[PDB]
RNA sequence: GUCUACGGCCAUACCACCCUGAACGCGCCCGAUCUCGUCUGAUCUCGGAAGCUAAGCAGGGUCGGGCCUGGUUAGUACUUGGAUGGGAGACCGCCUGGGAAUACCGGGUGCUGUAGGCUU
RNA sequence: CGUUCAUAGCGACGUCGCUUUUUGAUCCUUCGAUGUCGGCUCUUCCUAUCAUUGUGAAGCAGAAUUCACCAAGCGUUGGAU
RNA sequence: GAAACCUCCCGUGGAGCAGAAGGGCAAAAGCUCGCUUGAUCUUGAUUUUCAGUACGAAUACAGACCGUGAAAGCGGGGCCU
RNA sequence: UAUCCGGUAAAGCGAAUGAUUAGAGGUCUUGGGGCCGAAACGAUCUCAACCUAUUCUCAAACUUUAAAUGGGUAAGAAGCCCGGCUCGCUGGCGUGAGCCGGGCGUGGAAUGGAGUGCCUAGUGGGCCACUUUUGGUAAGCAGAACUGGCGCUGCGGGAUGAACCGAACGCCGGGUUAAGGCGCCCGAUGCCGACGCUCAUCAGACCCCAGAAAAGGUGUUGGUUGAUAUAGACAGCAGGACGGUGGCCAUGGAAGUCGGAAUCCGCUAAGGAGUGUGUAACAACUCACCUGCCGAAUCAACUAGCCCUGAAAAUGGAUGGCGCU
RNA sequence: CGCAAUGAAGGUGAAGGCCGGCGCGCUCGCCGGCCGAGGUGGGAUCCCGAGGCCUCUCCAGUCCGCCGAGGGCGCACCACC
């Protein structure tokens, strides 16, 4: 007899992704090979990203990609979305980029090829560059889903500010016995 | 049929299951129920230490060319 | 089931020792706490303002806040599974500054003193502490006089 | 009078079973990898790792290893931790690739940092593997009480070399 | 403790020097014991007794068998005792008739659980005296003094029972 | 050597009685016009400076009490962990480490910070 | 106490036990039910022995007797309320 | 007069502090005077019960307007529970 | 390794609080009752409370002391050390805080990959053991603490068994163990095992556990302490047991003898102002000191081992059984 | 439904910075230019890279790697301002 906690032995992250379609398994299959073949990590984060979630890939504003490659020095490289690169209507000019991604939205591919824009696949990125290199490895914001709002020390517990699950918003939905002070106490 | 009233027996062990962990301590924790009269000065100040920037900035480059002169002499 | 009342169980703890009564010396009152100063509570009961709860007194933790006769102090207080920092006003009557900490700082001190020296000796030294390794070998002279014997003794009943 | 050194290092061997056992015991028995029964470690002795044996005491049977137990034990049931994989020490190509940033780079360097406890004590002696023995053969005298009393627990510092031998 | 065979043991140990008591007197003892390890914990529990010392306050200097000078020789031994009873606590005086003071006191242990049922750990041998024909108190022992001595082995029972388990011939019993 | 003013730690600094105190201080001391306050110039407030160390104060003394600190008490009482140890129980012994408290007997009996005197 | 004599028979103040033919505690079992008092009838066991056999004791002269031992073989009834 | 009022001495609190008890308290936290309304207006923070929700009770601040004191200060009810 | 916290065990009561024994000492106070006093701190006692040293014995809701086990912190890069700026705070100047900019690396042992977020079922009757512990005469009773069990869990041992001891299970071969054993049932002593103890007309025979105490016993075995005796004892038989003396108190009779204060001398070889028997009371009898014989050890009081008495229940019966010396 | 909230409501409704000038730069008011969703710490990852490390010789010497001390841009996310 031994004592070890067999609670934690088995990790639950993911190994393939859950999705069955078939372009995005023939990703898998060729960044597999990369990532173990090749010493770079970057095809490791990339691999790891095909096997994630819509919600754990959200998508990746145009203006959120323009302002994170205007940053300093990564100039003259090629931004990397394993989610979708969608339009900003609130921003106009757009600088000619390169970009990998599994989706552009319509506009949003327009836009961009437009501009003097080249849009990139990953099995064109491999191609392209197979060890990642000169590649900015961007997300969307992950807790961006409302979602999120309902997330956290629960509504009536002092100092939480965290939206309750309500039928409707209005005068007459919750805030009164516990958010007045007028009615009983307020958190 | 009255119960058992109250106990602690098997309590520590179901505690310790998953830990008894530490309080997370960060860096940088905050000025939440600090005396009100220092966080208004302190807010003060910070609003304007952009003030009093040019004479830093220059004050750091003569910092810097005197370091710069002291290696040169060592080398 | 018992009560509730803060002060319940306190007839010992809050109360000055034996032929310490009276006016509070004051030293006491005029020393300073800044922030981050590791202090340990103790409540005491000629001054009753700003007393700190019993669960708190021999607890040590951190000042957060100071305010004209008082500092805020943060504590770790543990509640069945669950350790909650949490912070506490406590009036400097009942706080005094924590050692502890101090022993370190002499050491680090210390150890400032003998990393700018032995660096241009070149002879690098024992930074890191160790624990009382085994005695060492050694002689022992019985020096003329021989061992002394140690028999039992007898045993008799003295009640 | 010579009075030779106290010893640096001792063998440790865990002798009762993973049942109904107090929660500080277990932790140090669990902080000297002493998992299962009859599992054994070797143990630099100093202040902070003497009272840790000393509050597992009736667990453990050990004490001040020949330099032939040293050997038997390395020899026979070596087996690095490499990779997390145990993996018996069948040539130094293992003890080097993981041990040799410490000048340790063969079976018998290693023998030399247990048994001298050298500075890369620590490092020599978690990169083994703790010893799965067998039973003692011809039987144990009493498990539950200590050496002096009659029984196997405790320190018994020369003869924990007889019950190697028995066991190994 | 427990037991097999008793050997003496010489352990001579000191409460280990200070900055005030820099050179510490040497106090020596005669254990008996099975072993060494034993006998220097055996040591510690008469010394913590008599003087203010322990363990972790001392260092034991030497502890070395002692071997009987005259293992040839029979010799006649006083032992004095401080037993426990279920009731109170006893003192004695036991003689034995030996070859060695290792093998008389063995032979008090095995006697005093005999005839007391008194286990070890109750007991406290003080000392183990060597000891003339005279100045033998017991009866037992003084028998045994005398030049002709001279006395058969009556009714000589049988051993190996089992070599012949079944047999014939009635057994004999007369020498 | 020592004092005064403001002190820190608060009896090694307290209490009792006894002795001794140069100089400067500190006092007691002599007054009630004014300030101030009393039934009362006792206290308090104020203006003094003839006396005196009697007292306070200091320093010392006592096979002094007290306090402070060692020994002893005692590896005793207690105690962490151990056993298919004992014992009808009550309780006890061992192993493993930790370890006190009176009575009794010694020694000690304020240290010191800032500012200013005096012994020139 | 027993004239006298602690102990033939007794036995205060104290103390140590056994017993489950008293009553309590307790609530483990049974609430998809274990028929709830007494008497009648019948068998068997126990002994903590009333009698009967064999015996030790006496404050047993005899008679009557209580005290104790072996001992449960055999008995231990008829009625009025 | 054992007890009225006055006076000298000793007095570590053996009294008193609304109430139970515990703590605390002596040029006070007691008693006696003088002046008073901080038991007033207003944000948050924190503690205690705690789920770490409420209530009550409390702690430290901060902003007003006052009280009192030569002043330093203390005071937003009751020395603390 | 440093450093705080503590008021339980113990201890203490010639330290507080409360309890409480005894005598010394004290007209402290004063008394109430006396005796000798008219009365008198006069003399003599006394008991009340109080006090001066001592003294006996105590405390969950007392304590000067004060453990063990125990609870915080700390043991570095979020750290040190320089340079300069910001403030409506604070202020003789200075604080204190917040900002920039540089300069420096393992900072006790042992172990281990960490962090973090969402959905979330069952559960919310518990019980048992060590130790601690409250109520109760106690309970296989009721109630807490601490850990570990059982519940959820098989397996070896404990004959049998929730929970004891050992040990925790994928399906199998070889080996070895634990706790337990080894007459036969039943794997193993069919050892030339070692040393003792003990005979029971109720023997005894293994954690939990299924059963006995006080008190006894020249039963036997050990101790401890004291004796004794050649100035030849010790028992075993044989010879005397007196006088001063109806001693004194007690008369109801106690000249040794219902009881009690006494309690010594003579003769002495030596006999108690008497161990008992018994007497109304004597008497009479009986119980040292010494010899004669015999011929080495003798005898007392404790103590602890086994054994025995103490020891009584109902169907016939259970060290598990057979049995065992 | 979502892309805007917040207030009981009448209603209101998410930008800031910098620079130069003009009003007294008054940490307030008005006029021209530039940047345009702030900053601290940590951050997978990219980027630059002293320097090795050899090549059958002594040096020259572009090509290719491998590592890389050191230094940067810093996603998401977290904590703080
Ligand atoms: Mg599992
Ligand atoms: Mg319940
Ligand atoms: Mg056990
Ligand atoms: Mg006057
Ligand atoms: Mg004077
Ligand atoms: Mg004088
Ligand atoms: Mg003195
Ligand atoms: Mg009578
Ligand atoms: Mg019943
Ligand atoms: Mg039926
Ligand atoms: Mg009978
Ligand atoms: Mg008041
Ligand atoms: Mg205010
Ligand atoms: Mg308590
Ligand atoms: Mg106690
Ligand atoms: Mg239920
Ligand atoms: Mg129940
Ligand atoms: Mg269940
Ligand atoms: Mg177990």
């Amino acid at each position: 007899g031994v004592d070890i906690r067999h609670n934690k032995d088995r990790k639950v992250r993911r190994k393939e992704p859950k999705s069955q379609d078939i372009y995005l398994r023939l990703l898998v299959k060729l960044y597999r090979f990369l990532a173990r073949r090749t010493n770079s990590t970057f095809n490791q984060v990339v691999l790891k990203r095909l096997f994630m979630s819509r919600t754990n890939r959200p998508p990746l504003s145009l203006s959120r990609m323009i302002r994170k490659m205007k940053l300093p020095g990564r100039e003259g490289k090629t931004a990397v979305v394993v989610g979708t690169i969608t339009d900003d209507v609130r921003v106009q000019e757009v600088p000619k980029l390169k970009v990998c991604a599994l989706r552009v939205s319509s506009r949003a591919r327009s836009r961009i090829l437009k501009a003097g824009g080249k849009i990139l696949t990953f099995d064109q990125l491999a191609l392209d560059s197979p060890k990642g290199c000169g590649t900015v490895l961007l997300s969307g914001p992950r807790k961006g889903r409302e979602v999120y709002r309902h997330f956290g020390k629960a509504p009536g517990t002092p100092h939480s500010h965290t939206k309750p699950y309500v039928r409707s918003k209005g005068r007459k939905f919750e805030r009164a016995r516990g958010r007045r002070a007028s009615r009983g106490y307020k958190n | 049929a009255k119960s058992k009233n109250h106990t602690t027996h098997n309590q520590s062990r179901k505690w310790h299951r998953n830990g008894i962990k530490k309080p997370r301590s960060q860096r940088y924790e905050s000025l939440k129920g600090v005396d009100p009269k220092f966080l208004r000065n302190m807010r003060f100040a910070k609003k304007h230490n952009k003030k009093g920037l040019k004479k830093m900035q220059a004050n750091n480059a003569k910092a810097m060319a005197a370091r710069a002169e002291a290696i040169k002499a060592l080398v | 089931t018992n009560t509730k009342g803060k002060r319940r169980g306190t007839r010992y703890m809050f109360s000055r020792p034996f032929r310490k009564h009276g006016v509070v010396p004051l030293a006491t009152y005029m020393r300073i706490y800044k922030k981050g100063d590791i202090v340990d509570i103790k409540g005491m009961g000629t001054v009753q303002k700003g007393m700190p709860h019993k669960c708190y007194h021999g607890k040590t933790g951190r000042v957060y806040n100071v305010t004209q006769h008082a500092v805020g102090i943060v504590v770790n207080k543990q509640v069945k599974g669950k350790i909650l920092a949490k912070r506490i006003n406590v009036r400097i009557e009942h706080i005094k500054h924590s050692k502890s900490r101090d022993s370190f700082l002499k050491r680090v001190k210390e150890n400032d003193q003998k990393k700018k020296e032995a660096k241009e000796k070149g002879t690098w030294v024992q930074l890191k502490r160790q624990p009382a390794p085994p005695r060492e070998a050694h002689f022992v002279r019985t020096n003329g006089k021989e061992p002394e014997l140690l028999e039992p003794i007898p045993y008799e009943f003295m009640a | 009078f010579y009075v030779p050194a106290e010893p640096k290092l001792a063998f440790v061997i865990r002798i009762r079973g993973i049942n109904g056992v107090s929660p500080k015991v277990r932790k140090v028995l669990q902080l000297l990898r002493l998992r299962q029964i009859f599992n054994g470690t070797f143990v630099k002795l100093n202040k902070a790792s003497i009272n840790m044996l000393r509050i597992v005491e009736p667990y453990i049977a050990w004490g001040y290893p020949n330099l032939k137990s040293v050997n038997e034990l390395i020899y026979k049931r070596g087996y690095g931790k490499i990779n997390k994989k145990r993996i018996a020490l069948t040539d130094n190509a293992l003890i080097a690739r993981s041990l040799g940033k410490y000048g340790i780079i063969c079976m018998e360097d290693l023998i030399h940092e247990i048994y001298t406890v050298g500075k890369r004590f620590k490092e020599a002696n978690n990169f083994l593997w703790p010893f799965k023995l067998s039973s003692p053969r011809g039987g144990m005298k009493k498990k539950t009480t200590h050496f002096v009393e009659g029984e196997d627990a405790g320190n018994r510092e020369d003869q924990i070399n007889r019950l190697i031998r028995r066991m190994n | 403790k427990a037991s097999g065979t008793l050997r003496e043991y010489k352990v001579v140990g000191r409460c280990l020097p200070t900055p005030k008591c820099r050179t510490p007197p040497l106090y020596r003892m005669r254990i008996f014991a099975p072993n060494h390890v034993v006998a220097k914990s055996r040591f510690w529990y008469f010394v913590s007794q008599l003087k203010k010392m322990k363990k972790s306050s001392g260092e034991i200097v030497y502890c070395g068998q002692v071997f009987e000078k005259s293992p040839l020789r029979v010799k006649n031994f006083g032992i004095w005792l401080r037993y426990d009873s279920r009731s109170g606590t006893h003192n004695m005086y036991r003689e034995y008739r030996d070859l060695t003071t290792a093998g008389a006191v063995t032979q008090c242990y095995r006697d005093m659980g005999a005839r007391h049922r008194a286990r070890a750990h109750s007991i406290q041998i003080m000392k183990v005296e060597e000891i003339a024909a005279s100045k033998c108190r017991r009866p037992a022992v003084k028998q045994f003094h005398d030049s002709k001595i001279k006395f058969p082995l009556p009714h000589r029972v049988l051993r190996r029972q089992h070599k012949p388990r079944f047999t014939t011939k009635r057994p004999n019993t007369f020498f």
